[PDB]
RNA sequence: GAUGGGGAAGCUCCGUUUCAAAGGCCUGAUUUUAUGCAGGCCACCAUCGAAAGGGAAUCCGGUUAAGAUUCCGGAACCUGG
RNA sequence: GUUCUUUGUAAAGUGCCUUCGAAGAGUCGAGUUGUUUGGGAAUGCAGCUCUAAGUGGGUGGUAAAUUCCAUCUAAAGCUAA
RNA sequence: UUGACCUCAAAUCAGGUAGGAGUACCCGCUGAACUUAAGCAUAUCAAUAAGCGGAGGAAAAGAAACCAACCGGGAUUGCCUUAGUAACGGCGAGUGAAGCGGCAAAAGCUCAAAUUUGAAAUCUGGUACCUUCGGUGCCCGAGUUGUAAUUUGGAGAGGG
């Protein structure tokens, strides 16, 4: 069973963290539940529970952070994009379309022209 | 430290050897009469600066805009000329009137030849004190040569 | 070692050549993907004939000048004589070959005569509008073949 | 002009002001969480028979502690997670690696009370 | 050594906590082939060499 | 244009103002490290005719190397081998001093690229080289696409693989009936023509 | 055994205070106040290297299946504030 | 293919006459030494010494002097298959 | 006294970048000996193995200071061939390319050296806004010891 990350993503911050400190205070009772009986299988969803909780937290947080950092340069290394080192290192596409006005003059004169030949 | 005493020990060394005419054709510079009263003469022919080169631009866009003279509104212009390859072309093409030379250009061997250049063509020139003076003379911080090509009556 | 009444044999195999043995397994292979790549890059340049003009020309040596073959391009005297520039002949497919000169009268109007011809043949699109599209043909080699005079 | 005076052999490098960090952005962009918090410091209670004696005779706790903690932590987070004063806190590693922490508690607390409200006796 | 480094101590609870046979329910799984810890490792026959 | 004149100027080498001025420099040198930084270049006619140019993300480094060839590393000269091998004195490195000078540059600046060096002095112990590098991540250098072509990331480090003017010249890259050892790479050729090809329908 | 430097094509080598602009210390002054500006003092010049060298300070009684100068009871001492 | 912006009093090409036509230096080259090459009075590379010219310079597989001829344009740079 | 310039520094200054791995193939440096010569020292193995530096999906080379000597060809690369040839070699053992010809693929180019001189026309950064692989305005700065436009020898420039 366990919380619904869905469900979990309509409450504030402060409803979370309270959600996330009982979740503890029930781990902690069913891991003293443990050592007196043979077998407890429910320890598991309550772990479960406490992992959902904290993602939903980190990706409220994170969203709130992206849209504080919206609209300008220099965002922080985490939230800008991962792709590759090599990838981030290269060109960008205006970079690489830069071209001189000579050449641009010389590709306006005379670009390359579509033809067929039968007649 | 070592950058003072490589820049003191480099002058010393400078005139502990036989200097070849070339340089020392240098270091009689002008003096300080003469030099402040030419720098007055230079200081009324002075290069536009951005801001009233922008006006000017707006003034002459609107020129053209309402009467259409073909960029002519504006009056023949009256500057120092500087740059050393403009006024090396302009020396050659015997069109400067009066040159200035700086007289610490850092590699000497960039203004070396400029005054026998000056004694051929015929041109007027003077070894003057400071490129910073001619640079803050043109609105630059260095300029190591100063040209009047055309002076106003 | 030296034997019986044999020829002398000069087989180069004491370095480690095993190292180095290239074994073509992919003729087959090699070949299909050359097909691929002429296909679609016929594809890609859609009406346009996969090969430049070439111009006939005199093989150099005195084995071979009773001989003519293909150039790598047109000199920029036989272009001015067809009538077009350079850089327009680069751009409507024709291969200009700057640093090639004419010595030899017979040749040059051989060239001349094999541009007017390609300039009579080909049909140049505009730029912008309607493309009249007109069924490629692949080799512009082909269509004009080299003739021994 | 006149020079500086300088009663000194000696040049030193002049002292330049040194700025702090204004970052155009900031390093992480969301601070992490408490790393070690009272529900972390605190595992589980040991409870062998020979831990078990312990808890009236001499009024001890034992408890399982995560091997990043030390005693404040122990000692702070006992006391917060169970409203109890304590006197003092012995930790050891057991030799399979974890670590286990003996916590006496005042004369005002009993151990014994505290232990079946915890919930093992 | 009783003085002995925390490296070392750790060295030696992991290799306390793999002493130890098979459990007995990983024999009863489909498709298993695994008989007997092989990595088994005694104080008298072997040494960690740590 | 002085650019012209600074050029046959610095053809008179042993004329007496540029051994004079030559003379003073190379005092100057030596006061310096081995590796640093000019703060413009002393001939900007040849190095703009190198290719630099006076915008931001140019940079001039000055740099000594030591003259002479290259001792053979050995212990105590013995080589243990053949009587053609025990030359250890009169043994010539293949690249040159330019070459090592910028390679050792680019290790100072490994965030730089290496584009060209030119010869500024020399005496008994050390020869002098300034080496132009371009910095591949200014814009300045990202745009103008004269330029941009140096952050390409084939062109890491080509005063390593020898792909500047003294480095291709030290491998003998050339046209012409002089240079069939060398000419699309030694290795190469020597690969091609030691190469043993076996085709399907043997031949 | 780094650094400053100097060799070496280079992996790296030399050197340890050297051809270095090599730093921190207390009083405070100010009480937009933070710690700059008032000051003044000092020139070693990284760091690693001993469970037998140097070194702040704990003893007795009892207690366990297995721990104790470490736990319990009593009685002390040192360091920092 | 369909649509919006008119780029642009801008840019490019082509014919004839005239005056010109800037073209890379401790480099080219030479001696010597070592290595390398099929390269042989010396194929390339590198060290040291000497060190250019501008109808010039390089190459034209036998060294040198003299007279020609042919063919390119170094000592700066990019580029798919 | 004050304000510049040049040169050299310092900052946990604003923003970036390098190192290490992998390494079949690629670009260089450095560099053997076993072996063969029926011994062995030049030679050979081999401009190889080992060692070191540096890249990419390919790399390198590449648009002639070329090949040729002909009725001349025309960037580079690769295949077939030239050819076990010309040549080198205790002329011994052994080594050993290149031009032409056919084919695969084909593609060209740009800086420096020129006075914009009737107007540094050029560019990084910061800030504000926006449609954000960037654009516009403003402000410092870089830069005349030369950043833009114009030309690259096949040409081309200035006038008419
Ligand atoms: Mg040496």
């Amino acid at each position: 069973a366990g919380v619904k990350a869905y469900e979990l993503r309509t409450k504030s911050k402060e409803q979370l963290a309270s959600q996330l400190v009982d979740l503890k205070k029930e781990l902690a009772e069913l891991k003293v539940q443990k050592l007196s009986r043979p077998s407890l299988p429910k320890i598991k969803t309550v772990r479960k529970s406490i992992a959902c909780v904290l993602t939903v937290i980190n990706e409220q947080q994170r969203e709130a952070v992206r849209q504080l950092y919206k609209g300008k340069k220099y965002q922080p290394k985490d939230l800008r994009a991962k792709k590759t080192r090599a990838l981030r290192r290269a060109l960008t596409k205006f970079e690489a379309s830069q071209v001189t006005e000579k050449q641009r003059k010389k590709q306006i004169a005379f670009p390359q022209r579509k033809y067929a030949i039968k007649a | 430290p070592e950058y003072v005493r490589v820049q003191r020990q480099k002058k010393i060394l400078s005139i502990r050897l036989k200097v070849p005419p070339t340089i020392a054709q240098f270091q009689y510079t002008l003096d300080r009469n003469t030099a402040a009263e030419t720098f007055k003469l230079f200081n009324k022919y002075r290069p536009e600066t951005a801001a009233e080169k922008k006006e000017r631009l707006t003034k002459e866009a609107a020129a053209v805009a309402e009467g259409k003279s073909k960029q002519d509104a504006s009056p023949k212009p009256y500057a120092v000329k500087y740059g050393l390859n403009h006024v090396v072309a302009l020396i050659e093409n015997k069109k400067a009137k009066l040159v200035l030379i700086a007289n610490d250009v850092d590699p000497i061997e960039l203004v070396v030849f400029l005054p026998a250049l000056c004694k051929k063509m015929g041109v007027p020139y003077a070894i003057v004190k400071g490129k910073a003076r001619l640079g803050t003379l043109v609105n630059q911080k260095t300029s190591a040569v100063a040209a009047l090509t055309e002076v106003r009556a | 070692a030296i034997s019986k009444n044999l020829p002398i044999l000069k087989n180069h195999f004491r370095k480690h050549w095993q190292e180095r043995v290239k074994v073509h397994f992919d003729q087959a292979g090699k070949k299909v993907s050359r097909r691929n790549a002429r296909a679609t890059r016929a594809a890609k340049i859609a009406p346009r004939p996969l090969d430049l003009l070439r111009p006939v020309v005199r093989a150099p040596t005195v084995k071979y000048n009773r001989k003519v073959r293909a150039g790598r391009g047109f000199t920029l005297a036989e272009v001015k004589a067809a009538g077009l520039t350079a850089a327009y002949a680069r751009t409507i497919g024709i291969a200009v070959d700057h640093r090639r000169q004419n010595r030899n009268q017979e040749i040059f109007d051989a060239n001349v005569q094999r541009l007017k011809e390609y300039q009579s043949k080909i049909i140049v699109f505009p730029r912008n509008g309607k493309a009249p599209e007109a069924e490629q043909v692949l080799s512009a080699a082909a269509t004009f073949p080299i003739a021994q005079p | 002009k006149a020079l500086k005076v300088r009663t000194s052999a000696t040049f030193r490098l002049p002292k330049t002001l040194k700025l702090a960090r204004a970052p155009k952005y900031a390093s992480k962009a969301v601070p992490h969480y408490n790393r070690l918090d009272s529900y972390k410091v605190i595992e589980q209670p040991i409870t062998s028979e020979t831990a078990m004696k312990k808890v009236e005779d001499g009024n001890i706790l034992v408890f399982q502690v995560s091997m990043k903690a030390n005693k404040y932590q122990i000692k702070k987070a006992v006391k917060e997670l169970y409203e109890v004063d304590v006197l003092k806190v012995n930790t050891l590693v057991r030799p399979n690696g974890t670590k286990k922490a003996y916590v006496r508690l005042t004369a005002d607390y009993d151990a014994l009370d505290i232990a079946n409200r915890i919930g093992y006796i | 050594a009783a003085q002995k480094s925390f490296r070392i101590k750790q060295k030696m609870a992991k290799a306390k906590k793999q002493n130890r046979p098979l459990p007995q329910w990983i024999r009863l799984r489909t498709n298993n082939t695994i008989r007997y810890n092989a990595k088994r490792r005694n104080w008298r026959r072997t040494k960690m060499n740590i | 244009g002085a650019y012209k004149y600074l050029e046959e100027l610095q053809r008179k080498k042993q004329s007496d103002v540029l051994r004079f001025l030559q003379r003073v420099r190379v005092w100057e040198y030596r006061q310096k490290n081995v590796i640093h930084r000019a703060a413009r270049p002393t001939r900007p006619d040849k190095a703009r005719r190198l290719g630099y140019k006076a915008k931001q993300g140019f940079v001039i480094y000055r740099v000594r190397v030591r003259r002479g060839n290259r001792k053979r590393p050995v212990p105590k000269g013995a080589t243990y081998g053949k009587p053609t091998n025990q030359g250890v004195n009169e043994l010539k490195y293949q690249r040159s001093l330019r070459a090592t000078a910028e390679e050792r540059v680019g290790r100072r600046a490994a965030n730089l690229r290496v584009l060209n060096s030119y010869w500024v002095n020399q005496d008994s112990t050390y020869k002098y080289f300034e080496v132009i590098l371009v910095d591949p991540q200014h814009k300045a250098i990202r745009r103008d696409a004269r330029y941009n072509w140096i952050c390409d990331p084939v062109h890491k480090h080509r005063e390593a693989r020898g792909l500047t003017a003294t480095g291709k010249k030290s491998r003998g890259i050339n046209k012409g009936h002089k240079f069939n050892n060398t000419k699309a790479g030694r290795r190469k050729t020597w690969k091609r023509q030691n190469t043993l090809s076996l085709w399907r329908y043997r031949k």
